[PDB]
């Protein structure tokens, strides 16, 4: 460490940081830009917000239907091996011996079947309007991502600046009606 | 009502409209028609026939105010009732639907028992 | 427009704003900040295809289940009206005279009725598997926030610097191993 | 395979370990237990009784080549079966599980029939 000889110090180089420092501190504070990058700034604390939201509905619009799926499949189950059960029998009696008995028997399990048909289909039929009701979620979670695509566009200009119930709506209508 | 009374259901997401559609097929209403937005909902308004409007709040190139007052301010579709289906819930903008001459207002989520419940309170106001 | 007189022209104005300006300009360009703003701004491009992105899964498993609970209802339908049907059937034929001869074609109707049973059971059954297997959506949408929400925080302290298939995957796998 | 066989499901996302716990039911394997990281997913293979992993990628605390690699190199779960089921594409990725040494590799989104189809070819190989 022989050549040269007047060269900066650790001092002046930071020394010189500050005066850049200031100087931007004060360009943004005069032309006031300090408010612009800071309004920028606290639209990030919001829109994790937002994000967090479609989530919410994602992981519940998600698993209310799966929840439907999960009980509509045991009756479709159960309304399927009867009826093969059944066939079953059918097939049998009409094959083996003549058995009255059995006739009757058959008849009267059959009538029964027949009765509980629409128990399992009913409700397998009430839980695909919980499937369909269920989604609603896309219009809800696509406005929200309607609108925080339009707060991503300030913070984009800002940068640009710089740098170029159903219970309560009825007590309302009703009670100042 | 007439079960072969015709709908109108506005809305500009289409998970949305045949929400609805299904709602109200599950009513017995199988004349039912879509619009996505004010303009092309007056633009089928105009080729007549419809007696029962449900629209949202907020959409595209006419949002629903905009197109309520547009049908209580036109002549030949004044008194058509028209039900409210949207997620705004600013008591300023109920009131704000409401002085416009909105027949109904529902706050989306919705359950199928609260359209069918103001759907008929519109049915029982209006003797049809 | 009488008092006073040694007062700035419109010119001397906007001549002030110009020093601001370049200053800002520089403050940043050396600090080097004119980077760090153009590394978030750059981001926006981006961040409105994952929004678009989250928008298309949306309105895509939306409308799948909405499809099947669409063709699913047709067959919860059609099964139990005819187990309704018949169910009257045999408590008439029953009630009513006996006729040997509508015995015969009750037993050999609902004998049908019982073989049909799976052909509308199963298909329900495996539209439920459409929209339980369609739901993926959610995983997949919501890793896409998981990184976009790591985003819009870089974003913010960029701000807070400057302010403080399966078949080829199948090909690859098996051609180099 | 046995139908007693226990598989151990980890992926970050209920949704997800869900879909492939009914694909499995689906299959005849109800010995299913889930995990949620790379953590937690060895915290249970140390309870033992697992025969079969399927993973996925991305997932906190402890990522899934991080766990593909501890079972790999731990003496007791060594052979133990890994069928990946995740969302990374890239060939340099497909590589670097096959290289930790993956038993399979499926990517999301996935169909039922891929599921089995690799739940069997890993079957097959290991003549299980
Ligand atoms: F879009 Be609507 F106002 F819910
Ligand atoms: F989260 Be995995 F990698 F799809
Ligand atoms: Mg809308
Ligand atoms: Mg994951």
């Amino acid at each position: 460490s022989i050549k040269p000889a007047d060269e900066h110090s650790a001092g002046d180089i930071i020394a010189r940081i500050g005066s850049l420092t200031r100087m931007l501190r004060d360009s943004l504070r005069e032309l006031g830009l300090d408010q612009a990058i800071a309004e920028a700034a606290e639209a990030i604390p919001d829109a994790r917000d937002r994000l967090y939201y479609v989530v919410q509905m994602t992981a519940q619009a998600a698993e209310r239907a799966l929840n439907s799926v999960e009980a509509s499949q045991p009756h479709q189950d159960q309304m399927e091996k009867s009826a093969k059960a059944l066939t079953q029998r059918w097939d049998d009696w009409f094959a083996d011996p003549i058995d009255l008995a059995d006739a009757r028997e058959l008849v009267t399990d059959t009538r029964q079947f027949l009765a509980d048909v629409p128990a399992h289909t009913s409700f397998t039929n009430a839980q695909l309007l919980k499937i369909m009701m269920a989604q609603d979620f896309q219009d809800l979670t696509g406005q929200v991502i309607k609108r925080m695509m339009d707060v991503i566009q300030e913070i984009e200009r800002q940068l640009l600046m710089v740098l170029l119930s159903q219970d309560q709506v009825d007590d309302l209508l009703d009670s100042l009606g | 009502a007439d079960k072969e009374l015709k709908f109108l259901v506005v809305d500009d997401f289409s998970t949305m409209r045949r929400i609805v559609r299904n709602l109200l097929k599950e009513l017995g209403f199988n004349n039912v028609e879509e619009a996505e937005d004010g303009v092309d909902a007056l633009n089928k308004l105009q080729a007549g026939g419809y007696g029962f409007v449900i629209s949202d709040w907020n959409m595209p190139n006419m949002d629903g105010l905009e197109l309520l007052k547009t049908i209580r301010a036109d002549g030949a579709m004044s008194a058509l009732p028209v039900l409210m289906v949207t997620a705004e819930a600013k008591k300023e903008n109920i009131i704000a639907a409401a002085q416009a001459g909105a027949s109904g207002y529902v706050v989306k989520p919705f359950t199928a028992a609260t359209l069918e419940e103001k759907l008929n309170k519109i049915f029982e106001k209006l003797g049809m």
